[PDB]
């Protein structure tokens, strides 16, 4: 198959600036005056996107921002400028050779001002506590940058087995971060706790983020 | 309006095959090429082959010849992609693909929504879904924030809404978690202070696998 390398493989930018990917191919993608070489974005959740074909042409509603070029063996995907819904994942594509190939695809992100998180904890619902399971929830939303370590204390202790954490593509709004860390216990070691507390570091905050609750 | 419509997600056994569709309209359907596409979780996309329904011609990638296997229907204007000797690396999100003309550079306009393909040992388990009202300790303040935790679930996906889809703004679902063979996963919602309890929430969570739409309503502690 005809090899599509892509670089860089993750790349971030402030808004209005300049974003440049470029993908080169193992082999001429060319072919009568024509560069059978696409570009894809793909956002989260959805199926990719036709973005540019032909190396040089726009998509179907396609903003003039995104603008392909290069041939051969050479191209490079230039946006310009960079707007806060356009936080992606880019792909190169061709379409030469008898099987068709992808590259490894380009992260875009954007740089933005620093933003503090907005904490919040729960204690195990109603519903979960009589069915015999406990867990508490803990939520860090709207945060950068994404860099951000988040730790469970129970009664000053230190908790990390049975801790789930996950974290959210860049908003394509604000171009925040948030995560969310669920710490699930057995109903009789709920009960035998006090205090449960969500504590994060963050930039923002020369001191630990901190958000508890105590039993009793 | 060119629209491709593909069939829901499957959960299949180790060795099985598993048979996806992408019914398409809006064009003249045996006359373009159909591609599918392959993309593992959190892995780029992959090429697998393609199919002219006009005469049944296809293409496959290499790393692909032997275990898919592409048909078209043209009374149905579906076309069919079978996957066989199913392992556990066949697991991924699956996508159908029209192809333009020559002077489009082949390139592949029109999309399906994809269809998630799992294959495991392991059997359906509905979400436990829980809403989580806030604590006494906020006083409310100039928002609130609610949440709703969907836990132990198994396959993926599931779709979360808050009030029916009408309340999006504030809202943050975040990627579903593996853990001991099951799934989890969360949602908040921020809102106004004056919102809530005055205005009902209520999350809804879909598991198409375990065919439940569950609602659990916010309501205070206390």
């Amino acid at each position: 198959d005809i090899v599509l390398t892509q670089s860089p493989a993750s790349l971030a930018v402030s808004l209005g600036q300049r974003a440049t990917i470029s993908c080169r191919a193992s082999e001429s993608v060319d072919n009568y005056g024509i560069s059978f070489l696409n570009w894809f974005q793909q956002k989260p959740g959805q199926p990719p996107k036709l973005l540019i074909y032909a190396a040089s042409n726009q998509g179907s509603g396609v903003p003039a921002r995104f603008s392909g070029s290069g041939s051969g063996t050479y191209f490079s995907l230039n946006i310009h400028p960079m707007e806060e819904d356009d936080t992606a994942v880019y792909f190169c594509q061709q379409t030469k050779g008898v099987s068709w190939t992808f590259g490894g695809g380009t992260k875009v992100e954007i740089k933005r001002a620093d933003a503090a998180p907005t904490v919040s904890v729960f204690p195990p619902s109603s519903e979960q506590l009589t069915s015999g399971g406990a867990s508490v929830v803990c939520f860090l939303n709207n945060f950068y940058p994404r860099d951000i370590n988040v730790k469970w204390k129970i009664d000053g202790s230190e908790r990390q087995n049975g801790v789930l954490n996950s974290w959210t593509d860049q908003d394509s709004k604000d171009s925040t971060y948030s995560m969310s860390s669920t710490l699930t216990l057995t109903k009789d070691e709920y009960e035998r706790h006090n205090s449960y507390t969500c504590e994060a570091t963050h930039k923002t905050s020369t001191s630990p983020i901190v958000k508890s609750f105590n039993r009793g | 309006q060119v629209q491709l419509q593909q069939s829901g997600p499957e959960l299949v056994k180790l060795g099985a095959s598993v048979r996806i569709s992408c019914k398409a309209s809006g064009y003249r359907f045996s006359y373009s090429w159909m591609n599918w596409v392959k993309q593992r979780p959190g892995k780029g996309l992959e090429w697998i082959g393609r199919i002219y329904p006009g005469d049944g011609d296809t293409k496959y990638s290499g790393k692909f010849k032997g275990k898919a296997t592409l048909t078209a229907d043209k009374s149905s204007s579906t076309v069919y992609m079978q996957l066989s000797s199913l392992t556990s690396e066949d697991s991924a999100v699956y996508f159908c693909a029209r192809s333009a003309y020559g002077s489009e550079g082949f390139a592949m306009d029109y999309w399906g929504q994809g269809t998630s393909v799992t294959v495991s040992s392991a059997k359906t388990t509905a979400p436990s879904v829980f809403p989580l009202a806030p604590v006494c300790g906020d006083t409310t303040g100039s928002s609130v924030t609610l949440g709703c935790l969907v836990k132990g679930y198994f396959p993926e996906p599931v779709t979360l809404t808050w009030n029916s889809g009408s309340l999006s703004s504030g809202v943050h679902t975040f990627p579903a978690v593996l853990q001991s063979g099951l799934y989890t996963l969360s949602s908040s919602v921020t809102v106004t202070s004056s919102t809530w309890p005055s205005q009902s929430i209520t999350c809804n969570v879909a598991h198409p696998a375990s065919s439940t739409k569950v609602d659990k309503k916010l309501v205070p502690r206390g």
